[PDB]
């Protein structure tokens, strides 16, 4: 299992948010921590992605693009997995120091997004997703959202995404298999609408932020103002398996 | 940009 060997080897370790749990929850503190966590995870997505099989086949501009477009979906998927594996979906395990109960879901002003993410967490258990299926599905997620007008070297992308689909098929093969691929691609598709709702909520925050003084940190301000509106305006869209 | 700096800083 060469491919799985590699994905296990490069999988990033635990990441903390730096949140102060000794203080009562407030929207401002929760958002600062999500911003911090978000940036810390992005660093690890970059390290991870550059070490993926084939990733350097991509034009460097496309390498950079695909990470920024798919980072929120990658974080959603992984957070769902941690929630399932660490606490049986009873809460959302953003980080060991940032665990959301329903009161935090509410205080974050992202209650609906949180509920949908808790549902995603429960599906890992209903579907009995294996840790090896998780790793293959997460890698495929990186190659699941791109500009409608194409990437700089579309052909290299196409062949890379193909290989990751072949490798998910591989560990499903290794019929029932048909049913399995359906269930897993349905779950993957469901990540994208959730990421979009996170993007919409945060884009709106950023715009109003001069009165709400949400001091958006530099990396986040750049990605929310430069890259996220491409997704919100439809110029960048997920690659769905099934029709929505 | 910030993201490009970060991407380029990773081996
Ligand atoms: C509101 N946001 C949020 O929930 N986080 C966030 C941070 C870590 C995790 C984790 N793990 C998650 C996640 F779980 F939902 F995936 C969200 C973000 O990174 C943030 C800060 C954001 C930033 C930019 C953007 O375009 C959309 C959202």
């Amino acid at each position: 299992p060469i491919f799985l060997n590699v994905l296990e080897a490069i999988e990033p370790g635990v990441v903390c948010a730096g949140h102060d749990n000794n203080q009562p929850d407030s929207f401002a503190a929760l958002l600062s921590s999500l911003n911090e966590l978000g940036e810390r995870q992005l660093v690890h997505v970059v390290k991870w992605a550059k070490a993926l099989p084939g990733f350097r086949n991509l034009h460097v501009d496309d390498q950079m693009a695909v990470i920024q477009y798919s980072w929120m979906g990658l974080m959603v998927f992984a957070m769902g997995w941690r929630s399932f594996t660490n606490v049986n979906s009873r809460m959302l395990y953003f980080a060991p120091d940032l665990v959301f109960n329903e009161y935090r879901m509410h205080k974050s002003r992202m209650y609906s997004q949180c509920v949908r993410m808790r549902h995603l967490s429960q599906e890992f258990g209903w579907l009995q997703i294996t840790p090896q299926e998780f790793l293959c599905m997460k890698a495929l997620l990186l190659f699941s959202i791109i500009p409608v007008d194409g990437l700089k070297n579309q052909k290299f992308f196409d062949e890379l995404r193909m290989n990751y689909i072949k490798e998910l098929d591989r560990i499903i093969a290794c019929t029932s298999c048909s049913r399995r691929f359906y269930q897993l691609t349905k779950l993957l598709d469901s990540v994208q609408p959730i990421a979009r709702e996170l993007h919409q909520f945060t884009f709106d925050l950023l715009i109003k932020s001069h009165m709400v003084s949400v001091d958006f940190p530099e990396m986040m301000a750049e990605i929310i103002s430069v890259q996220v509106p491409k997704i919100l305006s439809g110029k960048v869209k997920p690659i769905y398996f099934h029709t929505q | 940009g910030a993201f490009q700096n970060l991407f380029q800083s990773v081996r």
